């Protein structure tokens, strides 16, 4: 279900604004700046070693906001090349289901509400595993497995 | 003068302590703040 | 003049580690979305009044 909080920069999705209760969380680990100008005034903050960037809206375009959220059982998700099964607390993918370009994608939830965004990925020999940022009720952590490319 | 010249900025007073008060407190501040970014330092780098 | 260059710079490079350490400690919590720095921590690094 892609009917969600919508942006892009310099034409690359660059990361999608997670406009996730009282936010403009925006993933950009790579190259862009506002294309969706409807809340350019964004006061930008970063942490590079976290990779993610972001802001806070105004009221302005908060009726395009979702619920907060950050559970994560077992079972699969979904994201825009596919199903995503997660277990062992990571998320995995179809062999080549993932590509360069694929420059920060969401994982939209089963039930409605926003969790992680995907920035590569390893090749186990059949299966395929993610690098992702995720949500930890408080802070925001990093996984990442053996051999890993990003897009 | 019927004596060897001063150390000049060698041999301050005994009551020169201030220097001590000073040097020690400001030291002590600075190492108070190593010591606060030392701990949040190995939280920012233990949480991956 | 060197003693006081030296002290005004130690006063300097201490509030820089205290600004290095606010910055590297509370940007994790201040980046998620939904979330809040908790209660004490808010407090240590010196934001709002109370518990509000």
């Amino acid at each position: 279900n892609d009917c969600i909080f919508e942006v892009k920069h310099e034409g690359k999705v660059t990361g999608y604004a997670c406009l996730v209760g009282d936010k403009v969380m925006k993933p950009a680990h790579v190259k862009g700046t506002i294309d969706n100008a409807d809340l350019a005034k964004l006061a930008f903050k970063r942490s590079s070693k976290y990779d993610l960037e972001c802001a806070q809206i105004p009221v302005h375009m908060k009726s395009d906001a979702s619920k907060f959220t950050h559970e994560k059982p077992e079972g699969y998700y979904n994201w825009h090349h596919g199903a995503v099964q997660y277990s062992g607390g990571r998320f995995t993918i179809p062999t080549g289901a993932g590509k360069p370009g694929d420059s920060g994608r969401p994982i939209f939830d089963n039930k409605g509400r926003v969790v992680a965004i995907v920035l590569g990925g390893a090749n186990e020999g059949a299966r395929t595993a993610l690098s992702v940022v995720t949500w930890n009720k408080d802070i925001v952590t990093k996984i990442t497995p053996e051999g890993a490319e990003e897009w | 003068a019927s004596h060897t010249t001063l150390g000049v900025q060698d041999i301050s007073v005994t009551a020169m302590s201030w220097v001590q008060k000073i040097t020690g407190g400001v030291g002590l501040v600075v190492a108070v703040a190593a010591l606060i970014l030392i701990v949040v330092l190995c939280v920012s780098f233990s949480r991956h | 003049s060197v003693a006081s260059f030296v002290l005004l710079s130690m006063v300097g490079v201490a509030v820089g580690m205290c600004m290095c350490a606010r910055r590297r400690c509370i940007t994790p919590y201040e980046l998620t979305p939904g979330a809040t720095v908790p209660f004490l921590l808010s407090l240590i690094c010196c934001i709002r009044t109370a518990k509000a």
